[PDB]
RNA sequence: UUAAUUGCGAUAACGAACGAGACCUUAACCUACUAAAUAGGGUUGCUGGCACUUGCCGGUUGACUCUUCUUAGAGGGACUAUCGGUUUCAAGCCGAUGGAAGUUUGAGGCAAUAACAGGUCUGUGAUGCCCUUAGACGUUCUGGGCCGCACGCGCGCUACACUGACGGAGCCAGCGAGUACAACCUUGGCCGAGAGGUCUGGGUAAUCUUGUGAAACUCCGUCGUGCUGGGGAUAGAGCAUUGUAAUUAUUGCUCUUCAACGAGGAAUUCCUAGUAAGCGCAAGUCAUCAGCUUGCGUUGAUUACGUCCCUGCCCUUUGUACACACC
């Protein structure tokens, strides 16, 4: 039952919309990017945010997506 | 080559050392044997009515050899299991103290156990030599 | 100095620390040779790495294991893991890569726990239940 | 440092308990050090909450 | 309590000579031997089942397969 | 290891201290079937009489029976301790005895009727047939049978 | 066979040819095959084991119970009552004694006897409660091969238990008797009797 | 109230030998580590004492 | 006679029954693999099992 | 679709808030860092024994050195990561692989709006009102009771035995706790058969009890289907401990009588993995007393991995003569 509630999805959406040139396909690089360019309080939320950011990046690479 | 008691299976070592101590006339048994439960937890005396004290002495001597040094009350904790407390849950009941004290003094007389400075009793050089000797006896007895 | 390493293997609350050295094929647990592991019916469990690998693989290797904590069979599984991991770590450190991977293939194809510590451990108890997940009886009337 | 306590002040209600606890950390330190500087160190840098104790052991 | 079992003594508490020839004659031809197998034939009480079973390890009348306590596993000598 | 056991001598029934006892049980557990004698006391008595522990009661000889009987009527003569005895300190005459088959039940009955006559709360509780040792009776002993 | 010299002297029979794993160093897992084709892949003879005792996580996913060694599943089903529930070393000893006993009687390598008894004693058609309260009906249905294995183990151990209860024979001996009788179709076996009687009920309630 | 008889009963031990230190009550006392506070007042003042709900 | 036949499931059609404990599958015979039935099973199944049937003309009916 | 008003979305709805999630504690994994005579290890001393080959098993608060395990700080680590299926191809689901870990990673702690005439004046020097306030419903002292017993019911404990009881022998934990203005945890040495007694010595605690050498368990024997060596209730006598005080047996110990009990009807309870269950230990009650509870660990499974059939819960639609709401 992993659904990635509001916060992670909205944060990843804003991350992509403001930092697409810097984001990559790899989870670890985007994790370091999330650490540096955004102040996520905890680290589990940081990891969820980076994971969904990578997923959205992969979807974008496949093609153009809504939202 | 060389052999220690750690190199021989336990139960065989206690059995053979008890047999050897029973064969020789040393290690006097207290006159109160045959009458004692050996523990409050137990409800009958040992099935082997005569000679069980020799087995207890053998086990005690092996235990002192293996460990650092052991007193009497610690042996009380070691022996003795669960008492059938009638219709109440079983607990742990320490074994009889007089029996283990007599074992320790008898082993002192045979010279196999020495009083340790840190309290309790440790093994002595002569008794430890006897212990490894009987361990070898058992080991080459096996094959 | 003598080529020597130290590894460990754990069970629920058991812990076996094994020192491996370049010896003469000498395997002792708690100062006693491996053939006298107490439960005597899980004895084959502790020979398992020996027979899976083959004794000739470590004939000039000596083994010293101190196992503490946990009950009997937990200790036995701890010694199993300690011996296996010690063999693998020694082969990695001083022997060769291929030998180590061959040992890992022989091991992990049989009782994966032999190199990987078990993750299952007891569940904390809770009030209103005499067990960790059980519950008291209900009256209802 | 743990205490279990029944929540209900009057025994009525489903059996519910709770566990309160602190943790005490000790972190002792010993020095093979000269006299006056050590005592000055002990008499300075004190934070409420943490309790400092000094044993000469000489 | 309810003695509906209606069991008899049904066990030779003491061995008798003819029963000794019986134990010896089918000491072989009992291709598997154990304490329960011995008492199954009504000829042993059960405590002397162990006695007779242990005595048969005298001239190799039967061979042991495993001598664990709480039971025994014996086969005919071949 | 085994013996034919001399067909024609192994007893099957015995009368020790005017109670019938089947002899085929092990000696100690056969002796246990007499009132006032339990497994511990019978075991010690058989030990003192030097008769084999693992022997059957129906095969031991006659003077063995008499020596056993003599041992278990004046125990203090045969180094049976002051303790381990059935009735010690004997509050009629202060001499630690050991009650036996008929003597045990009889003397228990005299002690019971003494407690009845003494008008002790324990005695009147015994006379009524209720619990004596001070346990709750709201929920226990709720039928006589 | 090439006894390896070491400072610790492992017994020769434990060193002989040990690329030949046996169950209790007595029975070969090779030569043992499943006669029935339906119950293959639900009886684990493929993987050799030196003991019928493994701390395997055989209850995490749905179907890993099949991958557990079949002798191990028999052991785990022996340790079934309140008085003896956690005791498994006792179950391992009982199974070892039963295997030796079965080796004695009709040698027929006892693992094959175990497998054949499990094959025979598992029902192939069963009933389910379908009646809508007012009318009580049992509707005949088919059983999964995994449930066939589970049920066969269940009745085998249950019959051994009820035979051993307040009886002279040891649990190992009664289990060996049940396994031997279920190796054939001998109706004297309790497990095979329950199998036949349940199947004929299911036939009576098509 | 003869001093020989008034409050003469010993109170070295038992239920009533010690009180609540909060309420003076003798029921539901916590003697662990010498807290000597009854359970309810302990639940009230645990956070001030240093005790917290943690798991 | 002993007309015991085998049938390998090719698909599982959900779980049926008032109890919720029985399932329904589509089995295809080991012989004549173009001949299939729908059959009720009582226990855990998945794509690959081989059921044993004492019938061949029976077809599964949803249990209510 | 999700465990989720969890999301993908469609849209007279747009933006938001609480709840859920997030969050903390705990359990993992750390041969990566910092370190350690209140934790361990190696080498070497000084020794003991056996082997005789240089080796094995030991002892020492003698030295040097190290942190793998034991600790605890800062950190790392998993985010369903990669891949394959399936999905208005979106949310997501399923499988395999790599992993320590892939059920929200397991277990919890807090936990919304509204409400109950739910419980507590008997926890409070929280308390309104009413009552009493001198031979008192205040306070204290003595003794009794809260434990009675023709009877019903609710948590449990011990059992009905062979997978066992009883003897010996093996010998394995993790949570704790522990004395000062008082007298706690007790080692060790002597006594006693035991409970216990006495003499000394540690420990205000990773130092001492303590490696809590616990039970179940394991090995070898006795028993042998007999209400029997199962079961240990009910009693008789005696020996001790705490206590100002033990009778209405406080509790422990020794000998004996050994009862009901043959796996328990209708009915009904708890529980899907280190789970149930078996087994005990610690702590809270404690001057003495648990068959209790809260925690902890040992051995450790069968069967699911689904459904709305019984009992209920959530959302939607519908009907209602119900709103103290189908009691
Ligand atoms: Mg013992
Ligand atoms: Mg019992
Ligand atoms: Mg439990
Ligand atoms: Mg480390
Ligand atoms: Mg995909
Ligand atoms: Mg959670
Ligand atoms: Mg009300
Ligand atoms: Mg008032
Ligand atoms: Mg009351
Ligand atoms: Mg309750
Ligand atoms: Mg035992
Ligand atoms: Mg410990
Ligand atoms: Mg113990
Ligand atoms: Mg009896
Ligand atoms: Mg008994
Ligand atoms: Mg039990
Ligand atoms: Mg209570
Ligand atoms: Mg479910
Ligand atoms: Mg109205
Ligand atoms: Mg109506």
């Amino acid at each position: 039952g992993r659904v990635r509630t509001k916060t992670v999805k909205r944060a990843s959406k804003a991350l992509i919309e403001k930092y697409y040139p810097k984001l990559t396909m790899d989870f670890q690089t985007n994790k370091r990017l999330c650490d540096e360019i955004a102040t996520i309080q905890s680290k589990r939320l940081r990891n969820k945010i980076a994971g969904y950011t990578t997923h959205l990046m992969k979807r974008i690479q496949k093609g153009p997506v809504r939202g | 080559p060389g052999v220690s008691v750690r190199d021989v299976p336990a139960q065989d070592f206690i059995n053979n050392y008890a047999s050897f101590l029973q064969r020789q006339g040393k290690l006097e048994v207290p006159g109160y044997v045959d009458i004692v439960k050996t523990s409050a937890g137990n409800e009958l005396p040992p099935q082997d009515s005569e000679g069980w004290f020799y087995k207890r002495a053998a086990s005690v001597a092996r235990h002192i050899y293996l460990r650092k040094q052991v007193g009497v009350g610690k042996l009380n904790k070691l022996y003795g299991g669960a008492k059938n407390r009638g219709v109440r849950p079983h607990k742990h009941v320490d074994a009889s103290g007089s029996i283990n004290r007599k074992v320790l003094q008898s082993l002192e007389k045979l010279g196999v156990v020495e009083i340790s400075p840190k309290g309790g009793r440790r093994i002595s050089d002569n008794g430890l030599r006897d212990l490894d000797r009987i361990a070898a006896a058992t080991l080459e007895d096996e094959e | 100095t003598v080529p020597s390493v130290q590894t460990f293997g754990k069970k629920k609350s058991a812990t076996a620390v094994a020192h491996v050295k370049a010896g003469k094929g000498l395997i002792k647990v708690n100062g006693s040779p491996i053939t006298l592991v107490q439960p005597e019916i899980l004895r084959f469990k502790v020979y398992e790495p020996l027979l899976l690998v083959g004794l000739d693989k470590f004939a000039n290797i000596d083994i010293r294991v101190k196992v503490t904590g946990g009950g009997h069979v937990s200790q036995v599984y701890a010694i199993r893991q300690a011996i296996a991991k010690g063999l693998v770590a020694y082969h990695q450190k001083f022997v060769d890569e291929q030998s180590k991977n061959e040992l890992k293939k022989a091991f992990t194809s049989y009782d994966r726990t032999l190199l990987i510590a078990d993750s299952r451990r007891p569940e904390p108890k809770k009030f209103g239940g005499r067990g960790a997940r059980s519950r008291f009886q209900k009256s209802y009337r | 440092l743990k205490i279990s306590t029944r929540k209900t002040p009057n025994g009525e209600g489903s059996k519910t308990w709770d566990t309160y606890e602190m943790r005490i950390h000790k972190r002792y330190i010993d020095l093979e050090a000269p006299a006056h500087i050590v005592k000055r160190i002990t008499q300075i840098t004190i934070e409420p909450g943490v309790d400092v104790e000094v044993i000469i052991a000489a | 309590s309810k003695k509906s079992h209606k069991d008899k003594a049904k066990h030779a508490v003491v061995l008798d000579q003819d029963k000794f020839d019986r134990i010896m004659k089918e000491a072989p031809t009992y291709r598997y031997v154990s304490v329960s197998v011995l008492v199954d034939r009504f000829k042993l009480g059960g405590s002397l089942a162990r006695v007779a079973l242990r005595h048969l390890e005298n001239e190799g009348i039967i061979k042991p397969v495993s001598k664990h306590s709480k039971q025994a596993i014996y086969t005919r000598a071949t | 290891s085994l013996v034919v056991q001399e067909q024609g001598s192994f007893q099957h029934i015995l009368r020790l201290l005017n109670t019938n006892v089947d002899g085929n049980i092990n000696v100690v557990y056969a002796l246990t079937t007499i009132r006032g004698v339990g497994r511990r006391y019978a075991n010690l008595v058989c030990k003192k009489a030097d008769v084999d522990l693992h022997k059957r009661a129906g095969e031991l000889t006659q003077e063995e029976l008499e020596r056993i009987v003599q041992i278990m009527q004046n125990p203090t003569h045969y180094k049976i301790p002051a303790w381990f005895l059935n009735r010690q300190k004997d509050v009629n005459d202060g001499k630690d005895y050991h009650s036996l088959a008929n003597n045990l039940e009889s003397k228990l009955r005299d002690d019971l009727e003494r407690l009845k006559k003494i008008r002790s709360h324990r005695g009147i509780r015994h006379f009524w047939g209720l619990r004596v040792r001070g346990q709750h009776t709201k929920t226990t002993g709720r039928r006589r049978a | 066979f090439v006894p390896v010299e070491l400072a610790t002297t492992i017994p020769v029979e434990i060193q002989q040819a040990q690329q030949e794993i046996k169950l209790f160093n007595k029975w070969s897992f090779e030569d043992v095959e499943v006669k029935d084709a339906s119950l293959v892949d639900y009886i684990q003879i493929s993987k050799p084991i030196y003991v019928a005792h493994t701390a395997g996580r055989y209850a995490n996913k749905r179907f890993r119970k099949a991958q557990c060694p079949i002798v191990e599943r028999l052991t785990n089903s022996l340790m079934m009552n309140g008085r003896n529930n956690g005791k498994k070393l006792k179950a391992v000893r009982i199974v070892k004694h039963t295997l030796e006993i079965i080796n004695v009687l009709t040698d027929q390598n006892p693992l094959q006897v175990v497998v054949d008894a499990i094959i025979n004693s598992g029902p192939r058609e069963d009933t389910t409660r379908v009646g809508g309260g007012g009318a009580a009906r049992r509707q005949a249905v088919d059983v999964s091969p995994l449930r066939r294995v589970n049920q066969s183990i269940a009745l085998l151990t249950i019959g051994a238990r009820e035979a051993a209860f307040r009886n002279i024979k040891t649990i190992a001996e009664t289990l060996a008797e049940e396994l031997i009788n279920a190796a054939k179709g001998s109706s004297t076996s309790y497990a095979i009797k329950k199998k036949d009687e349940l199947e004929r009920v299911a036939k009576s309630n098509r | 109230a003869h001093e020989n008889v008034w409050y003469s009963h010993p109170r070295k031990f038992g239920k009533g030998s010690r009180q609540c230190r909060i309420s003076g009550s003798h029921s539901g006392l916590i003697r662990k580590y010498g807290l000597n506070i009854d359970r309810q007042s302990f639940r009230e003042k645990a956070n001030d004492i240093g005790f917290y709900k943690y798991r | 006679k002993t007309p015991v036949t085998l049938a390998k499931v090719i698909k599982v059609l959900g779980r049926t029954g008032s109890r919720g404990g029985v399932t329904q599958v589509r089995v295809e015979f080991l012989e004549d693999t173009t001949r299939t039935i729908v059959r009720n099973v009582k226990g855990p199944v998945r794509e690959g099992d081989i059921l044993v049937l004492m019938e061949s003309e029976r077809e599964a009916r949803r249990l209510r």
